């Protein structure tokens, strides 16, 4: 059997890597974490350092508060009983205000108010985390592609929890915090809008979700296949094309008639992934606000403009 | 026409069948024995689909739909207009996909690269076969397979899913989904990271993999590294599909009731089954 | 009893999807032309511009600023191999293979190919050589797995070709990249890590028979390797899979099969 480069055969370690400085405030970086030999079979062995800073602390605090607001409500539903907590863990749910409260913050803590609080903390955690993806790239002199890609995930999240509820006129439209209950919410959303698979933006979102597994399987396999020529050193292959980048391009040219470059494959990548949630957010934003029933819509805009 | 760097790679050799008989290209496409086999299978398949369209009485691509034999046929043959075309088309599809993977293998051997790509593709083919072959065989009828139609195959997923209640409750489905979502996340981050390094702020020099590691350590306290990320993308996408095939092969065979009820096993553990309070007491 | 949508706002959604397909056609055009920054214009087999370039035009050039005074890269730009290609036509028309005119391993063609990359080492973010023999990498040591240093190295003919004398490591990524193997004459070669199997008693190299080790391209300085030298080394080693097949399939067939 030939070696396949799925796991490393030999690990090496050197002095802890404190990373590039550039314009980073080094006062806000932790020390390095431990080294994990386990992780080192597959990826890097080193943990940390991590960048703390004020936004970081804010984001973590806010995120933990979201998590604890849900978890505290769960304990309450468990009657403070640890065994009931674990038994029914997936069944508890922190639900939004009932329709009657509309968009007001007037609902009682136990009947929506607590959901609003948890949501508020989630809003701050996510947006401040977004700031952090921008700021960490900026400090290093890098492009802002991560922040732009993250914004696409944020779009579906905002649509689900904030924009669609506001446009529908009530917090009751939003998603509950629970394992099984968010799943029931999803099933129900589709039933009530006449079957989401008639929503063209849902079918697109799924083409991109599958395409995104198709594409990462293609790319990850290609890079490993040419790692014997240093193919995973992608930045240098971009600056100075090597036999790795040529054999990768020609595998695909010979297979399917066209190919990418070492840089441009990463653009197919970024867009295949971001379009999942871009088209997704649109498809659900339209659901209920402008289209009540996708089956009915499809009977009028799919068979009727075939004219 | 050739890429500018292409000629030096177009040497003889690497074929698995036929020696040099099919060792050539058509424009950019390599042929090989398996290029001929793919062409044959794909052509026959498409012709039979066109014939099924005629028997169905439509040429609209949004209406054409080829169905497997009704359940009464079990695992036997069926008349062509009644499931037989589906069966032949399925054999053609399978021949075409497997030929495609083996043509990829010939291309790997000519290029002196690893076999990771057709290995990965073979996962997709195994998911396809789970649905049209492995699962119907285990359940005792071709009629449990999906039909070949753009919208009809979606009716099949809806109908199949709803047979077991909210299919969300299938635990192998939950895992498959987590791998799909996690794969898309990682593909976004990978694309974004390489691009953000290769295309830095205006007038700055290209960043290095040192900066890519630094960015991820700053951000979340860990960077998997440039080899690791491609290992990961491959693992996440193959795992997603492995758990997809698993989630279906167990459905209608070892588990055939409402998936939500499967979870009672956890709720009903002796040491807490009877404690009151919570959702299930 | 309030709702102002029925008369023509399911139009919106129709508008949205129509817009999306237009956007997507534009995106695919952008992506495909981005991916024509290397290898284009297409060429005939004799290196002249092909008549049919396809429906996509070359993108406007972009320039990468390289670190450490390495200059810039502008693409698309003039393409040339910048090396002799020792292959000849085997047919009178386009689309057939090109036969090596010499020894394809020595000539660097087919799966033994290399690219005329810059004859300088890749550098890390601090401007130091990315890859170094571990003996010269301060603080670096094997941290897990069998340490290959000192093991005999076996080729696909099952003969010993030399002994591992060091590991070349990627300093910023903390990974093993090559093994340095000392040959019978006392000189060394580099072997890509992806092309060796570290075993308890040996390192096995399926790609090369033992007699082909001396032909591995040598590096000009013993403590660094340039991007050009890595391409030549990796291309040659991978080329053995096709071109040493006579010396592999002869052995791993006389090794098994004995019963009848
Ligand atoms: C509603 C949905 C809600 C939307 C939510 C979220 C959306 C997030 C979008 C995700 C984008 C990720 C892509 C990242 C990227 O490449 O751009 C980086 C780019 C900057 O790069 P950088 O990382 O900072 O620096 C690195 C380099 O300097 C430069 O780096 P670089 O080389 O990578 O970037 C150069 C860049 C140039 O910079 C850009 O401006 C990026 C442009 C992308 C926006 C489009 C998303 C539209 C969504 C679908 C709508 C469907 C309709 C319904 O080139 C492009 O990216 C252009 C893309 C291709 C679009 C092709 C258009 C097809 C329409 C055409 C149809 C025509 C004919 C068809 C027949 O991002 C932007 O400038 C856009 C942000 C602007 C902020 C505006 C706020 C001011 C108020
Ligand atoms: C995977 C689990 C289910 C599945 C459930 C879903 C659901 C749910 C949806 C789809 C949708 C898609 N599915 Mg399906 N479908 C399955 C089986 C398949 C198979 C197969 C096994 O052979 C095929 C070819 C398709 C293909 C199709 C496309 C029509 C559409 C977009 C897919 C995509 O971009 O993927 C990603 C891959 C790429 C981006 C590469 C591009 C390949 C595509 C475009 C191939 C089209 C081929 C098609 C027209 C077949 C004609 C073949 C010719 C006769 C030769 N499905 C099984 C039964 N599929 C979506 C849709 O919009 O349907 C109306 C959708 O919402
Ligand atoms: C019965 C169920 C219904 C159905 C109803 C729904 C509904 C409802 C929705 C989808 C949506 C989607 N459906 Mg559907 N779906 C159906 C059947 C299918 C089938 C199938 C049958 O094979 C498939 C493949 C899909 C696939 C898809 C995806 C393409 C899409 C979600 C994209 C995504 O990445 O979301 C995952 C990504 C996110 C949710 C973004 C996350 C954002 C960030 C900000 C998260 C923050 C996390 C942080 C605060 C906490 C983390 C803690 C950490 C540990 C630190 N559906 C049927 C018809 N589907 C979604 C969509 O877009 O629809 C158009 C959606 O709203
Ligand atoms: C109401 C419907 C039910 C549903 C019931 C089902 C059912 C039923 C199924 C799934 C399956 C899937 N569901 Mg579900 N599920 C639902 C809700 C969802 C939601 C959601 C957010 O709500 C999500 C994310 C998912 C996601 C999942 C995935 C795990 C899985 C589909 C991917 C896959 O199998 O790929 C695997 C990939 C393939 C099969 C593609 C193989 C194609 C290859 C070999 C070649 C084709 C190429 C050729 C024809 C190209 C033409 C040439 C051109 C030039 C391009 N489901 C709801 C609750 N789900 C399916 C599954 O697991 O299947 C195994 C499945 O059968
Ligand atoms: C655009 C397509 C896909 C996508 C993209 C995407 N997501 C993104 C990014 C992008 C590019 C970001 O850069 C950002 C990121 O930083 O990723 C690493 C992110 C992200 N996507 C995430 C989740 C996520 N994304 C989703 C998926 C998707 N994201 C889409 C498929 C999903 C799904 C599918 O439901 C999930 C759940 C996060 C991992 C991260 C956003 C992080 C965030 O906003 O954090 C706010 C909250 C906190 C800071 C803390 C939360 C509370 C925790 C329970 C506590 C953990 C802290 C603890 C103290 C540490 C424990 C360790 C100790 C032992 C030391
Ligand atoms: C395993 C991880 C993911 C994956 C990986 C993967 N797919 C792969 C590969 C890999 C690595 C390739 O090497 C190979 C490729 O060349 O990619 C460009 C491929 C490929 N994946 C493809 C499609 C595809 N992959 C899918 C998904 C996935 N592929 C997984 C999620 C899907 C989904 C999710 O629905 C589709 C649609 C092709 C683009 C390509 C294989 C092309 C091929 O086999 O061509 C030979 C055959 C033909 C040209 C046509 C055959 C025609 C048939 C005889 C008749 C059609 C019958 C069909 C069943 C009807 C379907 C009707 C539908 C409406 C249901
Ligand atoms: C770093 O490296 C990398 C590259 O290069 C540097 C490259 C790629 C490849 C990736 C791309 C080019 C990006 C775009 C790709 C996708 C979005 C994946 C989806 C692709 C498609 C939908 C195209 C599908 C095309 C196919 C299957 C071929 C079409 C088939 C024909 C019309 C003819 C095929 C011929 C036959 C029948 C058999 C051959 C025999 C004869 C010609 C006779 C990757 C992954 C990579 O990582
Ligand atoms: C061991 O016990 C302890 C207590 C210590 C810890 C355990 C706690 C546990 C068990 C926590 C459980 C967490 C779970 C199960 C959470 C599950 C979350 C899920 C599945 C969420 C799914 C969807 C979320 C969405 C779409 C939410 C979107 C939210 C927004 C978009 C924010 C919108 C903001 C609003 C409405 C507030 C308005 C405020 C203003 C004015 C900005
Ligand atoms: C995928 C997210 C993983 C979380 C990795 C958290 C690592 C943080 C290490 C910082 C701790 C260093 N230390 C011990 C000096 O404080
Ligand atoms: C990075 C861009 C790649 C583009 C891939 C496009 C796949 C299109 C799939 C067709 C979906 C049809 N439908 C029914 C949803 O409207
Ligand atoms: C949604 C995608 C549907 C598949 C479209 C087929 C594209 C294949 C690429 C064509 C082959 C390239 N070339 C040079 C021969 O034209
Ligand atoms: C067996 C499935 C039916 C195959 C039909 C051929 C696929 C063509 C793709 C549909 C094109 C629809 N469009 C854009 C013309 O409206
Ligand atoms: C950070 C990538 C690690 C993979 C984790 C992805 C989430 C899937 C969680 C389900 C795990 C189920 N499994 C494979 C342990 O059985
Ligand atoms: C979603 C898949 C869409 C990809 C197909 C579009 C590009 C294929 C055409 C490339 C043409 C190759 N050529 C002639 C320029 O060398
Ligand atoms: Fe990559």
């Amino acid at each position: 059997a030939e070696y396949q480069n799925i796991f490393s055969q030999v690990q090496v370690r050197g002095p802890a890597d404190l990373g590039m400085t550039e314009d980073v405030n080094l006062a806000n970086r932790s020390g390095v974490g431990p080294f994990s030999t386990l992780l080192g079979w597959f990826g890097n062995a080193q943990l940390g350092p991590i960048y703390l800073g004020s936004l970081g602390v804010l984001s973590l605090f806010s995120g933990l508060m979201w998590f604890f607001t849900i978890g505290i409500w769960f304990w309450y539903q468990a009657g403070w009983n640890p065994a009931v907590f674990l038994r029914d863990l997936f069944f508890f749910s922190l639900e939004p205000p009932a329709p009657e409260y509309g968009l007001s913050f007037a609902a009682p803590l136990k009947e929506g108010g607590l959901w609003l609080i948890a949501s508020f903390f989630m809003f701050v955690a996510v947006w401040s985390w977004w700031g952090r993806t921008y700021l960490r790239a900026q400090a290093l002199g890098m492009g802002k592609h991560t922040a732009w890609a993250f914004l696409s995930a944020i779009w579906l999240w905002m649509v689900l929890g904030f924009i669609r509820p506001i446009l529908m006129g009530s917090w009751s439209e939003a998603v509950p915090y629970g394992i099984f209950s968010h799943l029931d919410w999803t099933n129900n959303f589709s039933l009530v809008h006449g079957n989401l698979f008639y929503n063209p933006f849902h079918g697109l979102s799924i083409a991109f979700l599958y395409g995104s597994a198709l594409l990462f399987a293609m790319h990850g396999a290609t890079i490993l296949a040419v790692s014997r020529f240093g193919g995973e050193r992608e930045l240098e292959q971009i600056a100075d094309r090597g036999t790795a980048a040529e054999r990768a391009a020609l595998f695909w040219r010979w297979t399917m008639g066209f190919n990418a470059t070492m840089e441009g494959i990463h653009r197919w990548a970024i867009w295949m992934a971001v379009l999942v949630t871009l088209t997704g957010g649109i498809g659900i934003l339209l659901s209920g606000t402008v289209v009540d029933n996708w089956y009915v819509w499809g009977q009028n805009h799919g068979m009727a403009p075939l004219n | 026409a050739l890429l500018s760097f292409e000629r030096k790679y177009r040497v003889p050799g690497g074929t698995l069948v036929g020696g040099n008989l099919f060792d050539f290209w058509v424009g950019p496409f390599y042929v090989g024995f398996f290029g001929v086999a793919t062409f044959f299978f794909a052509a026959l398949g498409i012709i039979l689909i066109a014939w099924s369209a005629v028997l169905q009485g439509t040429w609209n691509p949004q209406l054409i739909s080829v169905y497997p034999p009704a359940l009464e046929y079990g695992l036997g043959g069926a008349p062509l207009a009644k499931g037989g075309l589906w069966q032949i088309i399925t054999i053609c599809a399978t021949g075409a996909f497997v030929s495609w993977a083996l043509r990829e293998v010939e291309i790997c051997r000519k290029l002196g690269i690893g076999y990771h790509i057709p290995f990965a593709f073979a996962f997709a083919i195994l998911a396809y076969l789970t649905l049209v072959l492995f699962r119907p065989v285990m359940m005792g009828a071709w009629g449990y397979a999906f039909p070949y139609g753009i919208w009809t195959h979606l009716d099949w997923v809806s109908n199949t899913g709803y047979t077991y209640g909210n299919f969300h409750y299938n635990p192998a489905h939950m895992i498959a989904i987590s791998f799909f979502f996690t794969n898309a996340l990682a593909l976004a981050l990978h694309g974004a990271l390489v691009l953000s390094a290769a295309n830095p702020e205006k007038g700055k020099e290209m960043r290095t993999p040192d900066h890519e590691d630094t960015f991820f350590r700053d951000l979340v306290g860990y960077s998997i590294g440039t080899l690791g990320i491609h290992r990961l993308g491959l693992l996440l996408s193959l795992s997603a599909v492995f758990f997809s095939a698993l989630c279906m092969i167990i459905t209608g065979t070892i588990w055939f009731d409402q998936w939500v009820d499967w979870w009672q096993w956890w709720v009903k553990l002796p040491w807490w089954a009877n404690i009151p309070g919570g959702i299930n007491g | 009893m309030v709702g102002v949508t029925a008369f023509g706002n399911f139009d919106l959604a129709s508008l949205a999807i129509y817009s999306f397909w237009i956007f997507l056609a534009g995106l695919i055009y952008y992506l495909q032309t981005e991916n024509m920054r290397e290898g284009y214009p297409l060429e005939n087999e004799d290196g002249t511009p092909a008549a049919n370039q396809g429906p996509f035009p070359l993108p406007k050039p972009k320039t990468f600023i390289l670190p450490h005074g390495r200059g810039t890269l502008t693409v698309p730009g003039p393409e040339s191999e910048d090396r002799p290609i020792a292959l000849a036509r085997t047919a009178v028309s386009e689309g057939f293979p090109h036969a090596p005119t010499g020894d394809p391993m020595k000539d660097g063609v087919g799966p033994a190919s290399w690219v005329a990359r810059r004859d300088l080492p890749e550098l890390d973010g601090h401007g130091h050589n990315k890859i170094k023999p571990m003996k010269a990498a301060a603080g670096f040591h094997v941290s897990a797995g069998k340490n290959p240093i000192g093991l005999p190295v076996r080729g696909c003919d099952l003969e010993i070709a030399g002994k591992v004398v060091d590991i070349w490591v990627d300093i910023p990524e903390q990974m093993a990249r090559f093994l340095e193997v000392e040959l019978k004459d006392g000189s060394t070669r580099l072997l890509p890590m992806q092309m060796v199997k570290v075993q308890s008693n040996r390192v096995h190299v399926n790609a090369l028979s033992s007699d082909l080790f001396a032909g591995i391209p040598t590096i000009k300085s013993p403590t660094e390797v340039t991007l050009l030298e890595e391409d030549k080394i990796c291309g040659y080693v991978a080329g053995g899979l096709m071109y040493a097949a006579p010396k592999r399939k002869s052995v791993v067939a006389a090794m098994l099969a004995e019963y009848a």
